[PDB]
């Protein structure tokens, strides 16, 4: 995505039916969700 | 029962040929054994051997008796045994049957036992002889001691046994000994109720047994024979000071050797043998030859299988399973330990696995 | 200590020796999937780290916090919580992302007002880059990543099996890259934000390592902790074994004589 | 029933209870003020029973090898097998057939505990062709029942087969009342299942399955269902005959 | 009276101990189970009572509909003590008309529900 | 030893290394200038005095050493020995993107995907 | 099924299997919570719930107990009722609209007279 | 409290409160242990652990048993001793510190000795 | 003799059973510094069948026990060194097995004179 990801699009438009056995499949599913936190109470969840 | 003069002084090891047995859990001469183990396991089979191998190694005969028989498998035993020939109806035999089966009223199936073991007292007496009495079951003996108590209208002990409990087993063990004559061993097939070791009838039986022996559904499914449990099936004349230090050490060490493989076998059915120490693999990669030299075919078997059957004079199975232990056999693969004589059937049997 | 009771009582103890053998098997599996994600992370840290030798780089912070979302594992994301507030002592107003919520759980107790974003849905299957670098765009993203004087990433290192260890990393910045020590000695050709990237790349892959030995000694504990429940379940069944057969003989008694002495009268 | 088996026939004999004949026999010896032993049963209790079942038997050929076999019911009390009639007569039969309203509320009915029933003659009473198919079965239900408490998200592909085998092996073996299968008729549906033929098919259709399986079987292999009636064995032919004719109903 | 506000109250504390025993599994609770689990704890506290103090059935009426129409679930469980006596001390002093009712009559009609209500009310917010 | 991926690490000794760098291919050996330099994505190889053998990769950092190591990293890499109909199905559906933040995904497709056809 | 039809008695050997599964899952859900849970479990616990509910029935009798009104039940609404219960036709509806009422339409009635 | 007074009285019912939910947590404590307790449970028990051990008294008679020279404690000296760490005013301490001695002074002599 | 010795020995052990079966969790120096000793100890205790020990010889062992003169020595040579160590004794301090089998007691004159003849060993 981001250069940080940069190369984490570059490796999953490269990412996108043969070596995705688990390895990469897996690779492209993350589960990750962020959420923000304010004067305790928090902002509001969303997907990474 | 032979009075206090008429004692042994020692205890001493009856040699049985069986590899498993001797080795591990030794018998004692005049002594007691307790049997554990339904069917599947060759019960029969193995006692039969116990009768041959007493019989020609030794030289004495045998009794089998059956208390509270299933008449059924007194029938299958009795042709079972004519199949073998331990029984000669032309011929000899070299053992005596004395049945008293479930039909049979309650007075009936206390005496059995003593019927029999009287049969085999003579032979120890009259002949000076080394004798095997077998009795199956010897639970069902107390069972019947019980039932007689009640109609005879005692008061029954703790959990409804007989009162005379104690007594009741000791008079029947007590001529089941050494003499300065001969010797009765003993082969009681034990059943436990409920599953309980501490209720009365196992309890007051154990106080006799000098060793067990157990056959296992878990080692005949594995291939092993005899079914004998290497681990369980344990002999309270395996101490080093009666059987000597190197049998003792051996043994020792090789229930550790397997001690370490039994609790290794989880770790290996998840993360593979690649998660082992030099040390550790290689006790491991050994072990299976060991409780596969354990395996051994059966003279009386020879019949069923016809595999020449091999008896293994105690000598053998200790320096057999010493030159193993140290990894003298490394480089001789596993399927030679596997059903064989000696330690020298390894080396001929390898040898055709080779070439 | 009647019988109706000891039975079931002895039973749900059996049930639970079950459930965690099978644990223990089940989390054996996992290390060994978690252990191939730990040599290659571990690797690419190398590749990556070995540029920073060089420039000897050496450091408004910014702390990132490593577990899961998972319990039953012991003191993974406890003791890890307190290495996090060892050092959150030194600086009371730095900013913490944390990833998992076992350990958000732990220091929204007590900094609840040093978070400012929370990652989740993390210790299920082991982690791969592609989380590695879209956390750490979010980092970049809202978090405002490189605008910071400090980076250091907190993860449970894993020392055996039997134990883990609480551990922190250095995330070394831009500028810091610039003004390298032996930077000058690498005739490495600044051509727009270029120091800017490599902090923003370095924010992922540390993160990365991080979770991935933190995962993979978390496991690790998993496994050893849910082994020794076998081992005492154990013990126990044992016990009420004994206290069964105690009971059950007694009440084949008491329910004796309650007829005996009924039959004599 | 000893008429039969004394004159070269056989018969069989259900004892629908035993529970209650010892109950009975306990009135009689009470009342007579015969002195009670545990739960108040005379100390011949145990007698009865043995005397009962020791007179089923197989005699031999010099007795006109007549049989009879016997099937007592023995009725538990909330499982207790120790309980005191129970025990007795358990060490006197071969074997239990063994239920649980466990499994028969899960619908599995016959609700035959598999792991608790034991036939002590087993093998030698055996349709030699269903012994031939199912020498596995035991095995893989043993294997079942072992990584069972894995049905609760991320199995390897061994523990997950394991569990696919045993469910519809399970539900193979479901069968509603008073309608006994032919032996000819159980040993294709064994056979289907053991060697894999069931995996692909999910685990509520193995209800149809069996019904049209055999009726297909009749109709277009009546004959290798006669051998299997007829020779009570299973050729190296046989054995690639209904694998063939398995495999083309399983495609289609 | 006792009756009108004590409507399933009962039934409610047998739920009470339903979602009790599924706290136990410390898993997150939700704005449902939180929620009873609050006033079940409340109402349990509510109920303590010492020795040799048998209350008076107006004294009883207005704890309970206090407990059960949820005044009490915004105060802490160990000030619940203090709340009780506190309370009737406050319903004798001014709203002596109502408590009078309650015992003479036995039966809340639906303004002496109304007074109730407001007297609460009032009381709660200190 | 060094040249890593974040599921399978490959390389040890070599005698001439291939890279696809920032600013146009280079081959660092034996002793060469320490550098660190961004790796595009493109062809790599190693060397054992004449052993020829050619990876693809996705890109990521290279960094030789003073102590004269050199330290490569990629994500995703045997040459045709690993990637046609594979890579052209979908260089179909990588320009059909790009047509669409999404769609500049996708232009990163094109570069990575006209660089692969050439192998 | 001779007696009462197949149907009859698929839905009720069905509605058995779901309690017995509800019961057997039990340990894990003490031990485990609710979240360590396949997801087909999930729904058979969401569904033995809601059917554990719908068995009770304010009993006329038993007013005096539940001031609610005494409901009387059909016995083919009653099949027909936990027949698409079982189909997941109603997995939307609160646990508490099955309790203590009469026929689906009570479920319905009540989901509804709830929910405003 | 109209014997013992209002004071030790409730001394006495926390403590017991205190000792009773420790009892009540002996079996998740057992097999999950003490980490997957919350909050105010874990500290609870910490608490009921040190006024358990605190319990505990060496007494003169016994000393062939112990080996400390057995003391004597007053009513005024242990409810003052309890409600003190009732009000978490020893948390600090070392649990070991409250086993087998008198009263609270010498629970914090126990403990500077073992602080060395 | 025995009982200057063992202060405590008791409860230590007793204790440390309920301890180190709470080890099957972390790396604890304090506790786990306690552990080489009750291991130590329990190896110490260790009594091959018909070997009857006399007090005086019983002493020196508890002595390296509970002061920990053997820590540094091989678990799996523990129950080896309990040979060697009164070989030592035998023909060297004779004396200190002679006065704790005249007295029975000892006085801060035995305990010095002994704690020579342990850290001696320990290096020969």
């Amino acid at each position: 995505m981001s250069y940080a990801a940069y190369l984490n699009v570059a490796a999953q438009a490269i990412r996108s039916t043969e070596l995705q056995t688990a390895s990469v499949t897996n690779r492209s599913q993350t589960d990750a969700f962020y959420t923000q936190y304010k004067n305790a109470s928090e902002p509001t969840p969303m997907t990474k | 029962p032979p009075s206090f003069a008429e004692q042994s002084t020692s205890a001493e090891i009856l040699e049985t040929g069986i590899k498993v047995v001797d080795l591990l859990a030794p018998y004692a001469r005049g002594g007691k054994i307790g049997l554990f183990g339904g069917a599947g396991v060759g019960k029969t089979v193995f006692i039969q051997e116990l009768i041959n191998n007493i019989a020609k190694a030794h030289g004495g005969f045998s009794v089998f008796t059956g208390v509270g028989e299933r008449t059924r498998e007194g029938n299958d035993l009795y042709r079972e045994m004519k199949e073998t020939g331990v029984i000669n109806l032309e011929g000899e035999s070299k053992v005596a049957l004395v049945f008293g089966q479930m039909n049979e009223p309650p007075g009936a199936r206390a005496r059995v036992a003593l019927t029999g073991l009287t049969i085999a007292e003579y032979f120890r007496d009259e002949e000076g002889q080394d004798v095997l009495l077998f009795i199956d079951n010897i639970f069902r003996f107390t069972q019947a001691g019980s039932e007689v108590s009640a109609l005879l209208g005692r008061i029954p002990s703790a959990v409804g046994y007989q009162p005379t409990l104690a007594t009741d087993m000791g008079l029947l063990q007590e001529r089941i000994t050494t003499t300065k004559k001969g010797s009765v061993t003993s082969v009681q097939a034990v059943y436990v109720p409920a599953d309980d070791l501490t209720d009365p009838a196992p309890a007051t039986t154990f106080a006799h047994l000098d060793a067990t022996t157990v056959l296992s559904r878990g080692i005949s499914e594995l291939g092993i024979y005899p079914a004998v449990d290497p681990l369980d099936s344990k002999s309270r004349l395996l101490d080093a000071a009666v059987v000597g230090q190197e049998h003792y050490d051996v043994a020792s060490k090789v229930q550790e050797t397997l001690q370490t493989y039994k609790s290794l076998q989880d770790i290996i059915a998840i993360l593979g043998m690649d998660e082992l120490s030099e040390q550790d693999k290689l006790t491991v990669e050994r072990a299976r030859k060991i409780q596969r030299f354990l395996s051994q075919p059966f003279a009386v078997a020879e019949v069923f299988t016809g595999i020449p059957g091999k008896l293994v004079r105690l000598k053998d199975t200790v320096a057999s399973f010493k030159a193993v232990l140290e990894g003298k056999y490394d480089n001789i693969p596993e399927h030679a330990f596997y059903m064989v004589g000696g330690i020298e059937d390894v080396v001929a049997k390898a040898e055709k696995l080779a070439a | 200590a009647t019988l109706k009771e000891v039975e079931m009582r002895l039973k749900s103890i059996k049930n639970i020796e079950k459930i965690t053998k099978t644990m223990k098997i089940v989390a054996s599996t996992r290390l060994s999937k978690a252990e191939k994600a730990k040599i290659s992370a571990k690797k690419m840290d190398e590749a990556e780290q070995l540029f920073y030798k060089n420039a000897e780089t050496k450091n408004k912070e910014l702390i990132v916090a490593i577990t899961s979302d998972k319990g039953l594992c012991g003191s993974i994301h406890s003791q890890l919580a307190k290495a996090v507030r060892r050092h959150l002592n030194d600086q009371p107003n730095a900013d913490i992302v944390t990833i998992g919520d076992k350990i958000k759980m732990q220091l929204l107790r007590t900094h609840p007002n040093n978070i400012k974003l929370s990652i989740n849905g993390i210790g299920k299957d082991a982690p791969t880059f592609q989380e590695s670098a879209l956390i750490a765009d979010k980092l970049l993203s809202v978090m405002k990543a490189g605008t910071y004087p400090k980076i250091s990433i907190f993860y449970n290192d894993p020392v055996s099996s039997l134990s883990f260890e609480p551990s922190e990393k250095p995330i070394f910045n831009a500028k810091t890259i610039e003004q390298s020590p032996s930077f000058g000695k690498f005739e490495i050709d600044t051509d727009a934000n270029v120091p800017r990237d490599l902090f923003e790349y370095t924010l992922a892959n540390q993160m990365l390592t991080a979770m991935a030995q933190g995962y993979a000694a978390e496991i690790s504990a998993r496994r050893n902790a849910m082994d020794n429940a076998s081992k005492n379940a154990g013990d126990m069944i044992n016990r009420y074994s004994i206290l069964y057969n105690r009971t059950r003989q007694a009440v084949i008694t008491n329910e004796l004589v309650d007829i005996i002495t009924g039959a004599s009268s | 029933g000893e008429w039969f088996r004394d004159n070269g026939k056989h018969a069989l004999i259900v004892y629908d209870d035993l529970s209650k004949q010892a109950v009975a026999y306990r009135q009689l010896s009470l009342l007579l003020r015969r002195p009670p032993g545990r739960e108040a049963y005379p100390g011949d209790v145990f007698y009865l029973h043995s005397r009962l079942l020791e007179r089923a038997a197989k005699l031999s050929e010099k007795e006109g090898s007549g049989s009879l076999t016997a099937l007592p019911v023995i009725e538990t009390q909330g499982g207790d097998v120790s309980a005191y009639i129970p025990t007795n007569v358990i060490s006197i039969t071969d074997g239990q057939i063994f239920l649980e309203a466990e499994l028969f509320y899960k619908g599995i009915r016959p609700a035959i505990n598999v792991g608790l029933s034991v036939s002590r003659v087993g093998s030698a009473a055996q349709v030699k062709a269903l012994k031939q198919v199912a020498g596995s079965l035991k095995l893989f239900l043993a294997q079942y029942r072992e990584v069972a408490a894995f049905a609760q998200s991320d199995l390897d592909a061994s523990t997950k087969q394991t569990l696919v085998r045993g469910e519809r092996l399970t539900q193979l073996l479901k069968q509603n009342q008073y309608s006994p299968l032919a032996t000819e008729e159980q040993v294709p549906l064994i056979y289907a299942g053991v060697n894999g033929h069931l995996d692909g098919i999910e685990l509520s259709r193995i209800g149809e399955f069996e019904s049209s399986f055999l009726s297909y079987l009749k109709s277009n292999h009546n004959e290798l269902l006669t051998e299997i009636r007829e020779k009570g064995e299973l050729s190296k032919e046989l054995l690639a005959s209904l694998k063939s004719a398995t495999e083309s109903f399983v495609a289609t | 009276a006792l009756k009108q506000v004590a409507g399933s109250l009962k039934l409610f504390l047998a739920q009470y101990r339903e979602v009790a025993a599924f706290a136990q599994f410390g898993s997150d609770l939700d704005a449902s189970t939180k929620q009873t689990l609050v006033r079940g704890e409340r109402l349990t506290q509510l109920l303590k009572q010492n020795q040799y103090s048998p209350l008076a059935t107006e004294e009883q009426v207005p704890l309970i509909y206090a407990g059960v129409n949820g005044h009490l679930d915004g105060i802490e469980l160990s000030r619940i003590g203090e709340f009780e006596s506190s309370f009737l001390s406050y319903l004798k002093s001014n709203h002596n008309e109502l408590l009078t009712e309650i015992r003479e009559k036995g039966e809340l009609s639906k303004e002496l529900l109304a007074s109730l209500k407001s007297a609460t009310e009032s009381f709660v917010a200190t | 030893l060094q040249f890593a991926l974040p599921h399978e690490t490959l390389y040890s000794e070599v005698t001439q290394v291939n890279l696809p760098a920032k600013s146009g291919r280079i081959g660092v050996l034996a002793n060469h200038v320490p550098t660190v330099e961004q790796l595009l994505p493109g062809v790599v190889e190693v060397m054992e005095g004449s052993n020829s053998k050619k990876f693809f990769i996705s890109g990521g950092f290279a960094t030789v050493q003073p102590d004269s190591q050199l330290c490569v990293t990629a994500i995703e890499a045997p040459l045709e020995s690993f990637s046609e109909n594979i890579k052209n199905l979908l260089a179909e559906a990588k320009k059909n993107v790009s047509s669409s933040r999404e769609a500049a995904e996708a232009a990163i497709q094109v570069e990575v995907l006209e660089n692969l056809q050439s192998v």
